[PDB]
């Protein structure tokens, strides 16, 4: 197989890995691996770390305008490298004892330990005019020669690189996800009635979604027109909760049902990144440095969980929102459902210009 | 900046029920973004394998491949008498992705391409792709050239779930593309038409949302440009 | 003022 490697600005440090993604076994997250090369000849400090953090950049400005490095760190960890310790022992793995016997002695291995309840690698969708780094919220690996970590790390005695969690949908499709109200009325002797429904529950990005919905429209009321809002509910805990959302998929219908009257049909929408390309502030998966991505996963949040991950949560919801002849008399209908990545296969051999 | 992917076993034959080698030469780094097809006479060229080690589905373990630096190899343990084809050897790293000519060996879901026929040079015609099973927004369509007699050359590109066109130097500006998502489509107008246009283009799946091998194409229409009537 | 990424092989067992 392959193998990924970086290099320092300097040379004095060769980095390899092996995947620069991680598969989130949802009970695990397959642990950061990899092995440092060193040049004791050059290494004249003796004290060599890398790191590994989750990291986030504060949200875009900060005094008002964009720039600096406000990393709001989520998790930082960093790992004696060379001398390994006398203390920390633990056994190799036969990705890195594949690399050594590539390598010899002069590399050294490193390991570290992902726990549950933290974020998937995601990114907002970044303004048009927005030339920074694309705020958002990834995980890092860096590598430096340096005495201690007091030490400030020169850029010229560290190497980076940056890597993303990834989930993929669970074997078995979710039941599917249904809602039905019933709208009574002042004015309406008997209430409407709505139910929605979807096909499944599990879905992949691109892939058509179908919803049907049913309506009792026997009031003295109509149903005049009917909006389809497949919406992303991203919420973040940077200090607290914000449910800030915005819709992606939006289909318009003037399906009129009328008072004595039913109704049932069947809709597709789609999202994807293009109608959306616009909407400053929409949340995608990952992002390695500045290439085009998917729209964000259907994010996982453990059942076991408290649900008190100061990340990014990413969850997606259909409204169905019926008009009626005219109080807030106009109903809308929700459904969750979940919208992420098949089975994973391999890398992303993204598409770009030479 | 073009890149080229050579074919040292162009002319073999001769050849029943054995192991042989199949040799791409890469003319830059191209790590695994390597795909092999396989076609007969004037059919639909079906996928082999890509990334250089996945063999596709259904597709015999007898085809193997391999990759030594940028250099390629396919293997066949023993060819099955129905293997005798045209093999393709094709880069998918960069834009434009090439195709070399293939490897000439002998003995002694739904998708269709439609709207081809003569034009006069200077001319100008619609061509269409019909596809079913599948979803646009899910797949990439791609519209590719093959010049009887020469190589494989990737021509058009659709991603509708980003709505990118990508188009090669010698149609920038000349041929357009577009794809009905609605009627599931692929449309391509041809424009200002000379002798190279006379070949016979496929419109070609891909899996957009993870990009992979191009698994199932039509069966390719021809495009003439002549002088005469 | 960076450096490249780039990548390496193995081999299998």
């Amino acid at each position: 197989t392959r193998v990924f490697k970086k290099a320092s600005p300097n040379g004095k440090l060769t980095v390899y890995l092996g995947k620069r993604d991680f598969v989130d076994h949802i009970d695990l997250v397959d642990p950061v691996d990899g092995v440092v090369l060193v040049d004791p000849e050059y290494l004249k400090e003796r004290r060599v770390y890398v790191t590994l953090t989750c990291a986030f950049r504060y949200g875009r400005e900060d005094l008002d305008v964009l720039g600096l490095t406000f990393r709001k760190d989520l998790f930082v960890a960093n790992v004696q490298s060379f001398p390994p310790a006398p203390e920390d022992k633990k056994p190799l793995t036969r990705l890195q004892e594949r690399l050594i016997k590539k390598l010899g002695e002069h590399a050294y291995p490193f390991t570290f330990e992902i726990p549950p309840n933290l974020p998937c690698s995601v990114t907002l969708q970044p303004g048009p005019e927005d030339t920074g780094k694309a705020c958002g919220v990834d995980y890092e690996v860096k590598a430096f020669c340096a005495e201690n970590l007091e030490e400030k790390i020169h850029k010229r005695n560290s190497v980076r690189l940056v890597i993303r969690k990834v989930q993929y949908a669970p074997e078995r499709p979710g039941p599917q996800p249904t809602a039905e109200t019933t709208r009574q009325f002042l004015m309406s002797d008997k209430p409407l009635h709505l139910e929605a429904s979807l096909d499944k529950e599990i879905y992949y990005h691109g892939e058509p979604i179908s919803v049907n919905v049913h309506v009792t429209n026997n009031t003295n009321k109509t149903v005049k027109k009917i909006k389809i809002s497949v919406r992303q509910y991203a919420d973040i805990c940077l200090f607290n909760t914000a449910q800030y959302k915005c819709p992606v998929a939006m289909e318009e219908a003037d399906d009129t049902v009328a008072p004595s009257s039913t109704f049932c049909k069947v809709y597709t929408l789609t999202p994807f990144l293009a109608n959306n390309r616009e909407k400053r502030g929409l949340a995608l998966d990952g992002k390695l440095k500045h290439e085009d991505t998917n729209l964000a996963s259907s994010t996982l949040l453990r059942e076991g969980a408290n649900r008190e991950i100061l990340g990014i949560i990413v969850s997606y919801k259909v409204k169905v929102k019926l008009v009626v002849s005219r109080a807030s008399s106009d109903v809308a209908v929700e459904l969750p459902f979940t919208l992420m990545h098949p089975k994973p296969k391999e890398e992303p051999p993204h598409r770009e210009v030479p | 900046g073009d890149i080229q992917m050579t074919q040292s076993p162009s002319s073999l034959s001769a050849s029943v029920g054995d192991r042989v080698t199949i040799t791409c030469r890469a003319s830059q780094s191209v790590s695994s973004a390597v795909a092999w097809y396989q076609q007969k006479p004037g059919k639909a060229p079906k996928l082999l394998i890509y990334s250089a080690s996945s063999l596709y589905s259904g597709v015999p373990s007898r085809f193997s491949g391999s990759r030594s630096g940028t250099d390629f190899t396919l293997t066949i343990s023993s060819l099955q008498p129905e293997d005798f084809a045209t093999y393709y050897c094709q880069q998918y790293k960069y834009v434009p992705v090439t195709f070399g000519c293939g490897t000439k060996v002998e003995i002694k879901v739904q998708l269709v391409e439609s709207g081809g026929g003569l034009v006069q040079p200077g001319g100008s015609l619609r061509l269409s792709c019909a596809a079913s099973g599948f979803n646009v927004y899910s797949s990439s369509i791609h519209w590719v050239r093959q010049a009887p007699g020469k190589c494989l050359e990737w021509v058009a590109s659709i991603s509708s779930y980003y709505g990118y066109t990508y188009y090669a130097d010698s149609v920038k500006g000349r041929f357009t593309i577009s794809a009905d998502t609605s009627k599931n489509t692929a449309y391509l107008q041809m424009n200002s038409l000379r002798a190279e246009d006379t070949a016979v283009y496929y419109c070609a799946r891909s899996r957009q949302f993870w990009y992979s091998g191009l698994d199932y194409w039509g069966q390719g229409t021809l495009v003439t440009v002549s002088s005469a009537a | 003022e960076s450096c490249t990424t780039a990548s390496s092989s193995l081999a299998k067992d």
